[PDB]
Formats: C-alpha cells, structure tokens, sequence
C-alpha cells in the first residue's frame, strides 16, 4: 500500500536540475555550525 | 547482512578505501569511487556470498545488533577480509588478507548523539581554522 508521511519521520528534500542536457538530483543541505545558509 | 556501505571517519571526514598497493587507507570525499570504498558486514567468515538480496523500500528487518552480534568486514569488490597485522598503545596495523585470521570478529559500539555532534563540530572547526591560518600565512 502507498506509504504516507507522518510527523516523527526523517526525510530529505530532493529536487532535479536540468544542466547541459542532463538531469542531476540535488538534496537540500545546511551546516548550521559557522554557516546558516542552505546549499545543494 | 550482505548490505554494502561506506565507513566514513568522522574526525577527518575521509572515507575508508582499499588500494591494491597500500591496502587500507583514508581517501577524500571526491575520490571515494564505491568500488574501493564499499564494505560489508558478514555474519560468518565462510565464503557463502549469497548476494542477490532485494532492496526493501522500508525500515527493513533488524539483523545486526550492537555489541552482541559479531561482524566480519569484507570488501565488496575484492572479497578480502579485514584483519590485523599481528606484529607491532596497541598500534596493530589493519590489513586486507584473503583468508584473514582465526579471530577477525568485530563488535559495534554505538556513539552518543552529543559525541557525534562534538566530533563533527571538531572536524568543521579544524577545517575552517586551517583555512583561516593558511589565509593569514598567505
């Protein structure tokens, strides 16, 4: 059966990018220590 | 059992790998090419090699237990086993050997969340401070 997202779950935010005619998967990431901005 | 994985050294941020000339060695993130960095836990040292396990889209079934279970680390690509050099605190160099030794069992001890946090903070801080020192030297 199709699984659902509950609250107390560990997830990763993923997206796709089309660069030079290819698809790349990128996950949102952040360090938190010494750097608050988010990268991929 | 049989699931491939990578072992990352938290303090240095480098991944364990096997080069043919100089056996076990730590390598940077950009050079961990799965073929040399893939390792596997084995219940027994005998050459079973069942493989062909189907990946399960879920939490799975708990197999390897902390402390109680005895593990045998095996390189996926070459099939070599982790074993000690047996010649010289303790400082016993770790090597890859095809038939290993009589006692190659490995136990696993989980670390605390605070300890893991502190280790990763240490690695980030040493990276940033080394960058700062190199910039000042330049």
């Amino acid at each position: 059966e199709i699984q659902f997202l509950r609250t107390d779950d560990e997830v990763v935010l993923q997206c796709t990018a089309t660069i030079h005619k290819e698809q790349q998967k990128l996950c949102l990431a952040a360090e938190g220590f010494g750097n608050r901005l988010c990268f991929l | 059992w049989g699931q491939p994985f990578r072992l990352r050294h938290v303090t240095t941020g480098k991944y364990l790998s096997l080069m043919e000339d100089k056996n076990l060695l730590l390598m940077d993130k950009e050079k961990a090419d799965v073929k040399s960095t893939a390792f596997t836990f084995r219940s027994s040292k005998e050459k079973l090699d069942v493989g062909v396990r189907k990946e399960v889209d879920g939490m799975g079934t708990s197999e390897i237990k902390y402390g109680d279970s005895v593990c045998y680390i095996q390189h996926v690509d070459t099939g070599l086993w982790l074993t000690y050099q047996s010649v010289d605190s303790i400082q016993r160099k770790a090597i890859m050997h095809h038939e290993g030794h009589m006692d190659d069992g490995i136990s696993l001890s989980r670390s605390q969340h605070e300890e893991s946090r502190t280790a990763r903070v240490i690695r980030s801080t040493v990276f940033l401070f080394n960058r700062f020192i190199r910039g000042l030297d330049a």
